[PDB]
RNA sequence: UCGA
DNA sequence: GCATCCGTGAGTCGAGGGTAATAACGGCAACGGACGGGCCTTGACTGTGAGGTGGCTCACAAGGGC
DNA sequence: GCCCTTGTGAGCCACCTCACAGTCAAGGCCCGTCCGTTGCCGTATAATGGGAGCTGTCACGGATGC
Protein backbone atom coordinates (compact mmCIF):
# COMPACT_ATOMS: atom_id res chain seq x y z
CA UNK A 1 0.00 0.00 0.00
CA UNK A 2 3.14 2.33 0.54
CA UNK A 3 3.98 1.91 -3.25
CA UNK A 4 0.46 3.60 -3.99
CA UNK A 5 1.02 6.58 -1.56
CA UNK A 6 4.43 7.21 -3.53
CA UNK A 7 2.15 6.90 -6.60
CA UNK A 8 0.26 10.00 -5.55
CA UNK A 9 3.63 11.81 -4.81
CA UNK A 10 5.16 11.42 -7.85
CA UNK A 11 2.38 12.30 -9.79
CA UNK A 12 2.03 15.53 -8.19
CA UNK A 13 1.24 18.61 -10.26
CA UNK A 14 1.61 16.71 -12.97
CA UNK A 15 -0.66 16.65 -15.97
CA UNK A 16 -1.65 14.21 -18.70
CA UNK A 17 -2.73 14.41 -21.86
CA UNK A 18 -5.98 13.02 -23.33
CA UNK A 19 -7.07 11.99 -26.68
CA UNK A 20 -10.57 11.00 -28.66
CA UNK A 21 -10.40 9.99 -32.43
CA UNK A 22 -11.51 10.62 -34.68
CA UNK A 23 -9.33 14.36 -33.52
CA UNK A 24 -10.57 16.92 -35.66
CA UNK A 25 -9.10 19.89 -34.00
CA UNK A 26 -6.81 20.87 -31.27
CA UNK A 27 -9.07 20.01 -28.66
CA UNK A 28 -8.90 16.37 -29.88
CA UNK A 29 -6.54 16.34 -27.43
CA UNK A 30 -6.19 18.23 -23.84
CA UNK A 31 -4.48 18.17 -20.71
CA UNK A 32 -5.81 17.05 -17.54
CA UNK A 33 -4.40 17.19 -13.94
CA UNK A 34 -4.67 13.96 -13.13
CA UNK A 35 -6.65 12.15 -10.04
CA UNK A 36 -6.27 9.09 -8.69
CA UNK A 37 -9.38 6.69 -8.43
CA UNK A 38 -10.33 2.55 -7.87
CA UNK A 39 -11.38 1.02 -11.40
CA UNK A 40 -10.47 0.31 -14.51
CA UNK A 41 -12.54 3.55 -16.50
CA UNK A 42 -10.81 7.18 -16.92
CA UNK A 43 -13.40 9.47 -15.83
CA UNK A 44 -13.79 12.69 -17.94
CA UNK A 45 -15.33 16.13 -16.80
CA UNK A 46 -19.01 16.73 -18.69
CA UNK A 47 -17.62 20.11 -20.13
CA UNK A 48 -15.35 18.98 -22.35
CA UNK A 49 -17.84 16.62 -23.67
CA UNK A 50 -18.33 18.84 -27.02
CA UNK A 51 -15.15 19.42 -27.99
CA UNK A 52 -14.43 16.03 -28.12
CA UNK A 53 -17.26 15.08 -29.57
CA UNK A 54 -17.11 12.61 -26.51
CA UNK A 55 -20.20 10.42 -24.93
CA UNK A 56 -20.35 7.53 -22.78
CA UNK A 57 -22.34 5.15 -24.66
CA UNK A 58 -18.78 3.18 -24.81
CA UNK A 59 -16.42 5.85 -26.34
CA UNK A 60 -12.20 5.18 -25.61
CA UNK A 61 -9.81 7.80 -24.95
CA UNK A 62 -5.75 7.15 -25.17
CA UNK A 63 -3.66 8.36 -22.10
CA UNK A 64 -0.34 10.27 -22.52
CA UNK A 65 2.34 11.18 -20.47
CA UNK A 66 4.85 14.14 -21.09
CA UNK A 67 8.22 13.48 -20.00
CA UNK A 68 10.37 16.45 -19.78
CA UNK A 69 9.91 19.75 -17.94
CA UNK A 70 9.71 21.49 -21.24
CA UNK A 71 6.50 19.38 -22.60
CA UNK A 72 4.81 19.31 -18.81
CA UNK A 73 5.05 23.08 -18.86
CA UNK A 74 3.91 22.93 -22.88
CA UNK A 75 0.84 20.64 -21.61
CA UNK A 76 -0.14 23.10 -18.39
CA UNK A 77 0.05 26.21 -19.84
CA UNK A 78 -0.73 25.82 -23.57
CA UNK A 79 -2.88 22.25 -23.59
CA UNK A 80 -4.65 22.83 -20.45
CA UNK A 81 -8.87 22.16 -20.58
CA UNK A 82 -9.56 25.25 -18.08
CA UNK A 83 -6.72 27.42 -20.39
CA UNK A 84 -9.07 26.36 -23.55
CA UNK A 85 -12.39 28.15 -23.29
CA UNK A 86 -13.47 29.49 -26.52
CA UNK A 87 -13.54 28.06 -29.73
CA UNK A 88 -10.20 28.74 -32.65
CA UNK A 89 -12.81 28.25 -35.07
CA UNK A 90 -15.95 30.79 -34.42
CA UNK A 91 -14.12 32.30 -30.88
CA UNK A 92 -17.32 31.23 -29.42
CA UNK A 93 -17.24 29.73 -25.93
CA UNK A 94 -16.59 25.42 -26.83
CA UNK A 95 -16.64 24.50 -22.89
CA UNK A 96 -20.06 25.62 -21.40
CA UNK A 97 -23.06 24.12 -20.04
CA UNK A 98 -25.23 21.63 -22.00
CA UNK A 99 -27.98 18.75 -21.51
CA UNK A 100 -28.61 18.61 -17.67
CA UNK A 101 -27.14 21.85 -16.60
CA UNK A 102 -29.29 23.86 -19.02
CA UNK A 103 -31.75 21.83 -17.79
CA UNK A 104 -31.78 22.33 -14.30
CA UNK A 105 -30.93 26.23 -15.05
CA UNK B 1 -7.26 26.64 -14.05
CA UNK B 2 -3.83 27.19 -13.27
CA UNK B 3 -3.36 29.99 -10.87
CA UNK B 4 -2.52 34.07 -11.80
CA UNK B 5 -2.47 32.45 -15.50
CA UNK B 6 -3.99 35.26 -17.17
CA UNK B 7 -1.18 37.65 -15.10
CA UNK B 8 1.07 35.34 -16.68
CA UNK B 9 0.09 35.40 -19.93
CA UNK B 10 0.20 39.74 -19.17
CA UNK B 11 3.64 39.44 -18.81
CA UNK B 12 4.80 38.67 -22.06
CA UNK B 13 3.98 39.07 -25.77
CA UNK B 14 4.05 35.39 -26.25
CA UNK B 15 2.29 32.45 -24.39
CA UNK B 16 4.76 30.23 -25.90
CA UNK B 17 7.48 32.52 -24.50
CA UNK B 18 5.92 32.60 -21.36
CA UNK B 19 6.19 28.11 -21.32
CA UNK B 20 10.31 28.31 -22.23
CA UNK B 21 10.96 30.78 -19.66
CA UNK B 22 8.94 28.77 -16.71
CA UNK B 23 10.13 25.39 -18.47
CA UNK B 24 14.06 26.51 -18.27
CA UNK B 25 13.37 28.33 -15.01
CA UNK B 26 12.36 24.72 -13.75
CA UNK B 27 15.50 23.08 -15.40
CA UNK B 28 17.58 25.34 -13.32
CA UNK B 29 15.52 24.77 -10.05
CA UNK B 30 16.11 20.80 -10.68
CA UNK B 31 19.85 21.74 -11.75
CA UNK B 32 20.51 23.01 -8.11
CA UNK B 33 18.03 21.52 -5.95
CA UNK B 34 15.73 24.54 -5.29
CA UNK B 35 18.51 26.41 -3.49
CA UNK B 36 18.85 29.24 -5.97
CA UNK B 37 15.36 29.61 -5.41
CA UNK B 38 13.55 33.45 -5.26
CA UNK B 39 11.32 32.79 -2.99
CA UNK B 40 10.24 33.12 0.72
CA UNK B 41 10.19 29.92 3.37
CA UNK B 42 6.70 30.94 3.85
CA UNK B 43 6.25 31.40 -0.40
CA UNK B 44 7.39 27.86 -0.76
CA UNK B 45 4.46 25.43 -2.06
CA UNK B 46 3.70 22.88 -0.38
CA UNK B 47 2.33 19.37 -0.71
CA UNK B 48 0.78 17.13 1.63
CA UNK B 49 1.81 13.54 2.37
CA UNK B 50 0.58 11.25 5.02
CA UNK B 51 3.37 12.48 7.17
CA UNK B 52 2.20 16.09 6.21
CA UNK B 53 3.26 19.16 5.01
CA UNK B 54 6.20 18.77 2.44
CA UNK B 55 8.49 20.77 -0.56
CA UNK B 56 6.50 20.69 -3.45
CA UNK B 57 8.34 18.22 -5.60
CA UNK B 58 7.20 19.96 -8.81
CA UNK B 59 9.81 22.31 -9.82
CA UNK B 60 7.37 24.05 -13.04
CA UNK B 61 5.09 25.17 -10.05
CA UNK B 62 7.85 26.81 -8.42
CA UNK B 63 8.70 28.25 -11.67
CA UNK B 64 5.92 29.69 -12.24
CA UNK B 65 4.97 31.33 -8.82
CA UNK B 66 8.70 32.80 -8.68
CA UNK B 67 7.35 34.17 -12.63
CA UNK B 68 3.90 35.82 -10.34
CA UNK B 69 6.26 37.27 -7.46
CA UNK B 70 8.06 39.51 -10.14
CA UNK B 71 11.58 38.45 -8.79
CA UNK B 72 12.73 37.11 -11.61
CA UNK B 73 14.22 38.35 -15.34
CA UNK B 74 13.45 37.19 -18.21
CA UNK B 75 14.52 37.84 -22.08
CA UNK B 76 16.52 37.75 -25.14
CA UNK B 77 20.67 37.91 -24.72
CA UNK B 78 20.92 38.70 -21.37
CA UNK B 79 23.83 36.88 -20.72
CA UNK B 80 26.04 34.83 -22.32
CA UNK B 81 25.29 31.15 -21.52
CA UNK B 82 28.81 29.56 -19.68
CA UNK B 83 29.45 32.41 -17.68
CA UNK B 84 25.59 32.36 -16.50
CA UNK B 85 25.64 28.63 -15.86
CA UNK B 86 29.40 28.87 -14.00
CA UNK B 87 28.05 32.09 -11.92
CA UNK B 88 24.82 29.61 -10.84
CA UNK B 89 27.52 27.17 -10.51
CA UNK B 90 30.05 29.08 -8.27
CA UNK B 91 26.47 30.97 -5.58
CA UNK B 92 24.76 27.18 -5.85
CA UNK B 93 27.22 24.02 -5.99
CA UNK B 94 25.80 20.71 -7.21
CA UNK C 1 14.65 -29.79 -5.12
CA UNK C 2 17.60 -28.21 -6.22
CA UNK C 3 21.35 -28.82 -7.53
CA UNK C 4 24.34 -27.57 -6.86
CA UNK C 5 28.05 -27.65 -7.60
CA UNK C 6 31.55 -27.60 -5.72
CA UNK C 7 32.39 -24.27 -4.71
CA UNK C 8 29.05 -23.01 -5.49
CA UNK C 9 26.76 -21.13 -2.23
CA UNK C 10 23.22 -22.47 -0.96
CA UNK C 11 22.66 -18.72 0.18
CA UNK C 12 24.91 -16.04 1.70
CA UNK C 13 24.78 -14.43 5.28
CA UNK C 14 22.64 -11.11 5.67
CA UNK C 15 20.25 -12.41 3.29
CA UNK C 16 16.16 -13.11 3.61
CA UNK C 17 15.88 -16.29 5.45
CA UNK C 18 12.62 -17.64 3.82
CA UNK C 19 13.51 -21.05 2.62
CA UNK C 20 15.03 -23.90 5.32
CA UNK C 21 17.30 -26.63 3.63
CA UNK C 22 17.73 -30.47 3.94
CA UNK C 23 20.65 -32.00 2.13
CA UNK C 24 19.68 -34.95 0.29
CA UNK C 25 22.84 -35.53 -2.01
CA UNK C 26 26.23 -34.51 -1.59
CA UNK C 27 28.47 -32.30 1.52
CA UNK C 28 27.82 -28.93 2.67
CA UNK C 29 29.73 -26.78 4.67
CA UNK C 30 28.56 -24.29 7.48
CA UNK C 31 30.79 -21.51 7.49
CA UNK C 32 31.83 -17.55 8.47
CA UNK C 33 33.34 -14.89 6.65
CA UNK C 34 35.82 -12.11 8.27
CA UNK C 35 36.65 -8.78 7.44
CA UNK C 36 40.19 -9.95 7.01
CA UNK C 37 39.39 -12.53 5.01
CA UNK C 38 40.01 -15.13 6.66
CA UNK C 39 37.68 -18.08 6.05
CA UNK C 40 36.63 -20.87 8.79
CA UNK C 41 34.55 -23.81 9.50
CA UNK C 42 32.00 -23.98 11.74
CA UNK C 43 29.67 -27.36 10.59
CA UNK C 44 29.92 -29.91 8.21
CA UNK C 45 26.03 -30.75 6.85
CA UNK C 46 25.74 -34.31 5.80
CA UNK C 47 23.03 -35.67 3.67
CA UNK C 48 19.94 -35.77 5.72
CA UNK C 49 21.15 -32.79 7.93
CA UNK C 50 18.27 -30.06 7.89
CA UNK C 51 20.25 -26.08 7.74
CA UNK C 52 19.86 -22.67 6.85
CA UNK C 53 17.93 -22.97 10.53
CA UNK C 54 17.74 -19.01 10.63
CA UNK C 55 14.53 -19.60 8.73
CA UNK C 56 12.89 -21.18 11.95
CA UNK C 57 14.13 -18.75 14.31
CA UNK C 58 15.15 -14.92 12.62
CA UNK C 59 14.64 -12.61 9.28
CA UNK C 60 18.06 -13.56 7.79
CA UNK C 61 20.52 -15.92 7.58
CA UNK C 62 23.72 -15.70 9.78
CA UNK C 63 26.41 -18.02 8.21
CA UNK C 64 27.30 -18.97 4.51
CA UNK C 65 26.55 -22.35 3.58
CA UNK C 66 29.26 -23.66 0.55
CA UNK C 67 28.66 -26.98 -1.53
CA UNK C 68 31.47 -29.06 -0.99
CA UNK C 69 30.44 -31.43 -3.70
CA UNK C 70 27.60 -31.98 -6.44
CA UNK C 71 25.01 -31.40 -4.39
CA UNK C 72 21.24 -32.19 -3.92
CA UNK C 73 19.48 -30.02 -1.40
CA UNK C 74 15.61 -30.03 -1.03
CA UNK C 75 13.73 -26.38 -0.33
CA UNK C 76 10.92 -26.11 2.53
CA UNK C 77 8.73 -23.75 3.78
CA UNK C 78 8.80 -23.98 7.75
CA UNK C 79 5.29 -22.65 8.15
CA UNK C 80 4.26 -25.40 6.24
CA UNK C 81 5.57 -28.32 8.57
CA UNK C 82 3.51 -30.96 10.42
CA UNK C 83 3.98 -32.97 13.69
CA UNK C 84 6.32 -35.71 12.27
CA UNK C 85 8.32 -32.80 10.26
CA UNK C 86 9.06 -30.57 13.47
CA UNK C 87 9.99 -34.17 14.98
CA UNK C 88 12.43 -35.06 12.27
CA UNK C 89 13.83 -31.57 12.31
CA UNK C 90 14.19 -31.77 16.05
CA UNK C 91 15.99 -34.59 16.16
CA UNK C 92 17.96 -33.70 13.52
CA UNK C 93 18.95 -30.26 15.00
CA UNK C 94 19.77 -32.09 18.05
CA UNK C 95 22.39 -34.73 16.37
CA UNK C 96 24.24 -31.31 14.88
CA UNK C 97 24.74 -30.27 18.19
CA UNK C 98 25.67 -33.15 19.17
CA UNK C 99 28.47 -33.04 16.27
CA UNK C 100 29.67 -29.36 16.14
CA UNK C 101 29.98 -29.63 19.78
CA UNK C 102 32.00 -33.02 19.02
CA UNK C 103 33.75 -30.74 16.21
CA UNK C 104 34.12 -28.04 19.16
CA UNK C 105 35.75 -30.35 21.36
CA UNK C 106 37.74 -31.66 18.60
CA UNK C 107 39.44 -28.31 17.24
CA UNK C 108 40.85 -27.78 20.49
CA UNK C 109 42.31 -31.32 21.34
CA UNK C 110 45.69 -32.49 20.33
CA UNK C 111 48.48 -30.86 18.10
CA UNK C 112 47.93 -29.70 14.34
CA UNK C 113 49.20 -33.28 13.56
CA UNK C 114 46.06 -35.05 15.13
CA UNK C 115 43.87 -32.35 14.42
CA UNK C 116 44.45 -33.30 10.73
CA UNK C 117 44.50 -36.95 10.65
CA UNK C 118 41.26 -36.76 12.74
CA UNK C 119 39.90 -34.73 10.30
CA UNK C 120 40.87 -36.67 7.21
CA UNK C 121 39.31 -39.97 9.23
CA UNK C 122 36.36 -38.05 9.67
CA UNK C 123 36.02 -36.85 5.99
CA UNK C 124 36.81 -40.68 5.04
CA UNK C 125 33.22 -40.98 6.26
CA UNK C 126 31.58 -38.44 4.73
CA UNK C 127 30.07 -38.31 0.76
CA UNK C 128 33.40 -36.51 0.31
CA UNK C 129 35.17 -39.54 0.54
CA UNK C 130 35.44 -42.39 -2.40
CA UNK C 131 38.08 -45.42 -3.30
CA UNK C 132 40.28 -46.83 -5.97
CA UNK C 133 43.08 -48.93 -6.14
CA UNK C 134 45.53 -46.55 -3.88
CA UNK C 135 43.12 -47.20 -1.54
CA UNK C 136 40.54 -45.01 0.33
CA UNK C 137 40.74 -41.06 -0.61
CA UNK C 138 39.20 -37.92 0.08
CA UNK C 139 38.75 -34.64 -2.35
CA UNK C 140 39.93 -32.07 -0.20
CA UNK C 141 42.08 -28.81 -0.67
CA UNK C 142 44.64 -27.98 2.05
CA UNK C 143 42.81 -24.41 2.48
CA UNK C 144 39.99 -26.40 3.43
CA UNK C 145 41.71 -28.53 5.75
CA UNK C 146 42.89 -25.55 6.96
CA UNK C 147 40.01 -23.79 7.68
CA UNK C 148 38.69 -26.88 9.53
CA UNK C 149 41.30 -27.66 11.84
CA UNK C 150 41.82 -23.78 13.13
CA UNK C 151 45.28 -23.61 11.36
CA UNK C 152 46.39 -21.86 8.17
CA UNK C 153 47.60 -23.37 4.80
CA UNK C 154 50.75 -23.27 4.91
CA UNK C 155 51.46 -25.12 8.07
CA UNK C 156 48.91 -27.76 7.49
CA UNK C 157 50.56 -28.32 3.69
CA UNK C 158 53.89 -28.65 6.15
CA UNK C 159 52.39 -31.42 8.05
CA UNK C 160 50.89 -33.62 5.54
CA UNK C 161 54.24 -33.23 3.78
CA UNK C 162 55.43 -35.12 6.78
CA UNK C 163 53.12 -37.59 6.36
CA UNK C 164 54.03 -37.72 3.09
CA UNK C 165 57.65 -38.70 3.96
CA UNK C 166 56.45 -41.13 6.67
CA UNK C 167 54.13 -42.64 4.20
CA UNK C 168 50.90 -42.46 6.18
CA UNK C 169 49.23 -40.70 3.38
CA UNK C 170 49.43 -39.55 -0.39
CA UNK C 171 48.38 -36.25 -2.29
CA UNK C 172 48.06 -34.96 -5.60
CA UNK C 173 44.99 -32.89 -7.06
CA UNK C 174 43.27 -31.45 -4.26
CA UNK C 175 42.76 -35.76 -3.55
CA UNK C 176 44.72 -37.33 -0.71
CA UNK C 177 45.00 -41.04 -0.04
CA UNK C 178 45.15 -42.45 3.58
CA UNK C 179 47.45 -45.12 3.02
CA UNK C 180 47.44 -46.31 6.85
CA UNK C 181 44.32 -45.98 8.78
CA UNK C 182 45.98 -47.24 11.60
CA UNK C 183 48.92 -44.76 12.17
CA UNK C 184 46.12 -42.37 11.43
CA UNK C 185 44.42 -43.69 14.34
CA UNK C 186 47.05 -43.45 16.55
CA UNK C 187 48.19 -39.90 15.81
CA UNK C 188 44.44 -38.39 15.99
CA UNK C 189 43.95 -40.45 19.32
CA UNK C 190 40.39 -39.52 19.71
CA UNK C 191 37.71 -39.73 16.44
CA UNK C 192 35.48 -37.49 15.64
CA UNK C 193 31.64 -37.96 15.65
CA UNK C 194 30.50 -38.59 11.87
CA UNK C 195 27.16 -38.51 12.54
CA UNK D 1 -2.52 -4.02 -29.30
CA UNK D 2 -3.10 -5.29 -25.94
CA UNK D 3 -2.04 -9.09 -26.64
CA UNK D 4 1.58 -7.89 -28.03
CA UNK D 5 1.73 -4.85 -24.80
CA UNK D 6 1.91 -2.93 -27.87
CA UNK D 7 1.74 1.43 -27.69
CA UNK D 8 -1.04 3.33 -28.36
CA UNK D 9 -0.37 4.95 -32.10
CA UNK D 10 0.15 8.85 -32.44
CA UNK D 11 -1.16 9.68 -35.61
CA UNK D 12 -1.25 12.50 -38.29
CA UNK D 13 -4.13 13.95 -36.94
CA UNK D 14 -2.94 13.82 -33.44
CA UNK D 15 0.45 15.76 -34.93
CA UNK D 16 -1.35 18.05 -36.33
CA UNK D 17 -3.09 18.66 -32.49
CA UNK D 18 -0.18 19.17 -31.44
CA UNK D 19 1.74 21.57 -33.69
CA UNK D 20 -2.11 23.35 -33.55
CA UNK D 21 -1.18 23.36 -29.85
CA UNK D 22 2.53 24.85 -30.86
CA UNK D 23 3.63 22.16 -28.41
CA UNK D 24 7.15 21.51 -29.78
CA UNK D 25 9.00 19.75 -27.15
CA UNK D 26 5.77 16.90 -26.23
CA UNK D 27 5.67 16.43 -30.28
CA UNK D 28 9.50 15.89 -30.41
CA UNK D 29 8.85 13.57 -27.08
CA UNK D 30 6.37 11.40 -29.43
CA UNK D 31 8.46 11.72 -32.23
CA UNK D 32 11.61 10.58 -31.05
CA UNK D 33 11.84 9.38 -27.24
CA UNK D 34 8.88 7.62 -26.97
CA UNK D 35 9.10 5.56 -30.49
CA UNK D 36 12.47 4.75 -32.76
CA UNK D 37 15.43 6.83 -31.45
CA UNK D 38 17.06 4.33 -29.60
CA UNK D 39 19.81 5.68 -27.69
CA UNK D 40 17.44 8.77 -26.71
CA UNK D 41 14.93 6.30 -25.36
CA UNK D 42 17.87 4.39 -23.83
CA UNK D 43 19.04 7.40 -22.26
CA UNK D 44 15.35 8.70 -21.48
CA UNK D 45 14.48 6.17 -19.14
CA UNK D 46 18.10 6.00 -17.49
CA UNK D 47 17.76 9.43 -16.70
CA UNK D 48 14.07 9.21 -15.27
CA UNK D 49 14.95 6.53 -13.06
C1' U E 1 -15.86 -8.71 -39.41
C1' C E 2 -16.25 -5.66 -35.15
C1' G E 3 -16.34 -0.81 -31.37
C1' A E 4 -16.61 4.55 -31.24
C1' DG F 1 -10.49 22.91 -80.50
C1' DC F 2 -12.77 18.12 -77.90
C1' DA F 3 -13.28 12.92 -77.20
C1' DT F 4 -10.39 9.48 -74.76
C1' DC F 5 -7.26 6.61 -72.03
C1' DC F 6 -4.16 6.16 -68.11
C1' DG F 7 -2.59 6.91 -63.37
C1' DT F 8 -3.93 8.00 -58.67
C1' DG F 9 -6.54 9.15 -54.95
C1' DA F 10 -10.63 7.89 -51.89
C1' DG F 11 -11.41 9.54 -42.33
C1' DT F 12 -9.05 8.38 -37.46
C1' DC F 13 -8.13 5.18 -33.24
C1' DG F 14 -8.94 0.76 -30.88
C1' DA F 15 -10.35 -5.17 -30.64
C1' DG F 16 -9.84 -10.41 -31.49
C1' DG F 17 -9.11 -15.20 -34.18
C1' DG F 18 -6.34 -18.32 -39.14
C1' DT F 19 -1.97 -20.10 -42.38
C1' DA F 20 0.43 -24.88 -47.50
C1' DA F 21 1.16 -27.95 -51.54
C1' DT F 22 3.90 -30.10 -54.95
C1' DA F 23 6.55 -36.59 -59.55
C1' DA F 24 13.25 -38.34 -61.65
C1' DC F 25 18.51 -40.41 -60.63
C1' DG F 26 22.66 -42.57 -60.30
C1' DG F 27 28.45 -42.59 -60.52
C1' DC F 28 32.01 -39.95 -58.74
C1' DA F 29 34.86 -36.35 -56.49
C1' DA F 30 35.94 -33.17 -52.80
C1' DC F 31 34.99 -29.82 -49.92
C1' DG F 32 33.17 -28.69 -45.20
C1' DG F 33 31.97 -30.20 -40.83
C1' DA F 34 31.75 -33.61 -36.55
C1' DC F 35 35.44 -35.95 -33.73
C1' DG F 36 39.32 -37.53 -31.24
C1' DG F 37 43.63 -35.76 -29.38
C1' DG F 38 48.19 -33.20 -28.30
C1' DC F 39 50.32 -28.57 -27.57
C1' DC F 40 49.09 -24.21 -24.83
C1' DT F 41 47.83 -20.30 -21.63
C1' DT F 42 46.66 -19.49 -17.27
C1' DG F 43 44.42 -20.57 -12.52
C1' DA F 44 44.01 -23.18 -8.73
C1' DC F 45 47.14 -25.98 -5.79
C1' DT F 46 51.62 -28.23 -3.61
C1' DG F 47 56.29 -28.29 -0.83
C1' DT F 48 59.87 -25.38 1.34
C1' DG F 49 62.60 -22.34 4.65
C1' DA F 50 63.80 -18.75 7.24
C1' DG F 51 62.56 -15.76 11.15
C1' DG F 52 60.14 -14.46 15.10
C1' DT F 53 57.25 -15.31 19.74
C1' DG F 54 53.09 -16.56 21.82
C1' DG F 55 51.39 -19.26 25.82
C1' DC F 56 51.83 -24.04 27.37
C1' DT F 57 55.12 -26.38 30.83
C1' DC F 58 56.11 -26.75 35.76
C1' DA F 59 56.85 -26.06 40.96
C1' DC F 60 56.27 -22.50 44.87
C1' DA F 61 53.21 -20.50 49.79
C1' DA F 62 49.27 -19.00 51.15
C1' DG F 63 44.87 -15.29 51.23
C1' DG F 64 39.37 -15.14 52.00
C1' DG F 65 35.28 -18.00 52.33
C1' DC F 66 31.81 -21.32 54.41
C1' DG G 1 39.67 -24.20 61.21
C1' DC G 2 39.98 -26.47 56.85
C1' DC G 3 39.00 -26.03 51.08
C1' DC G 4 38.99 -22.97 46.28
C1' DT G 5 41.49 -20.16 43.68
C1' DT G 6 45.63 -17.39 42.88
C1' DG G 7 50.54 -14.62 41.45
C1' DT G 8 55.28 -15.04 39.63
C1' DG G 9 59.13 -16.49 36.40
C1' DA G 10 62.42 -18.79 33.46
C1' DG G 11 62.81 -21.52 29.05
C1' DC G 12 62.06 -23.84 25.28
C1' DC G 13 58.99 -25.57 20.95
C1' DA G 14 55.62 -25.93 17.68
C1' DC G 15 52.92 -22.57 15.00
C1' DC G 16 52.06 -18.22 12.33
C1' DT G 17 54.01 -13.94 8.84
C1' DC G 18 56.64 -13.23 4.34
C1' DA G 19 58.39 -14.55 -0.15
C1' DC G 20 58.88 -18.05 -4.13
C1' DA G 21 59.17 -21.26 -6.55
C1' DG G 22 57.55 -25.59 -9.39
C1' DT G 23 53.17 -28.83 -10.20
C1' DC G 24 48.58 -30.79 -11.77
C1' DA G 25 44.37 -29.43 -14.40
C1' DA G 26 40.68 -27.17 -17.74
C1' DG G 27 38.86 -24.73 -21.24
C1' DG G 28 40.83 -23.37 -26.04
C1' DC G 29 43.04 -23.88 -30.60
C1' DC G 30 44.89 -26.22 -34.42
C1' DC G 31 45.54 -30.49 -36.85
C1' DG G 32 44.23 -33.91 -39.77
C1' DT G 33 41.52 -37.55 -40.19
C1' DC G 34 37.75 -39.39 -41.51
C1' DC G 35 33.29 -39.18 -42.96
C1' DG G 36 28.85 -37.17 -44.69
C1' DT G 37 26.93 -34.06 -47.39
C1' DT G 38 27.08 -31.24 -51.52
C1' DG G 39 28.12 -29.97 -56.57
C1' DC G 40 28.46 -31.84 -61.51
C1' DC G 41 27.96 -34.58 -65.40
C1' DG G 42 25.22 -37.64 -68.42
C1' DT G 43 20.46 -39.89 -69.67
C1' DA G 44 21.00 -40.81 -77.97
C1' DT G 45 13.35 -43.82 -80.34
C1' DA G 46 10.93 -39.03 -81.19
C1' DA G 47 9.67 -35.18 -79.12
C1' DT G 48 9.72 -28.22 -81.87
C1' DG G 49 4.49 -21.26 -80.55
C1' DG G 50 1.35 -20.39 -73.19
C1' DG G 51 -2.48 -20.14 -70.30
C1' DA G 52 -5.65 -17.69 -67.26
C1' DG G 53 -8.47 -14.42 -67.85
C1' DC G 54 -12.56 -11.06 -64.27
C1' DT G 55 -16.14 -8.15 -64.93
C1' DG G 56 -21.78 -3.17 -60.09
C1' DT G 57 -17.29 3.15 -58.79
C1' DC G 58 -15.90 7.87 -59.52
C1' DA G 59 -14.14 12.20 -60.39
C1' DC G 60 -9.56 15.01 -61.85
C1' DG G 61 -5.32 16.13 -64.03
C1' DG G 62 -2.81 15.54 -67.73
C1' DA G 63 -1.08 13.47 -72.65
C1' DT G 64 -2.55 12.02 -76.56
C1' DG G 65 -5.39 11.82 -81.12
C1' DC G 66 -8.77 13.50 -85.40
MG1 LIG H 1 -20.27 7.40 -28.55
Amino acid sequence: DEVWDALEEVIHGKVVLLNRAPTLHRLGIQAFQPVLVEGQSIQLHPLVCEAFNADFDGDQMAVHVPLSSFAQAEARIQMLSAHNLLSPASGEPLAKPSRDIILGL
Amino acid sequence: AEPGIDKLFGMVDSKYRLTVVVAKRAQQLLRHGFKNTVLEPEERPKMQTLEGLFDDPNAVTWAMKELLTGRLVFGENLVPEDRLQKEMERLYPV
Amino acid sequence: MKRFARKETIYLRGEEARTLYRLEEGLVRVVELLPDGRLITLRHVLPGDYFGEEALEGKAYRYTAEAMTEAVVQGLEPRAMDHEALHRVARNLARQMRRVQAYEAHLQTGELRARIARYLLFLADTPLSARDRQGIYVTVSHEEIADATASIRESVSKVLADLRREGLIATAYRRVYLLDLAALEREAGSALEAA
Amino acid sequence: GKAQFGGQRFGEMEVWALEAYGAAHTLQEMLTLKSDDIEGRNAAYEAII
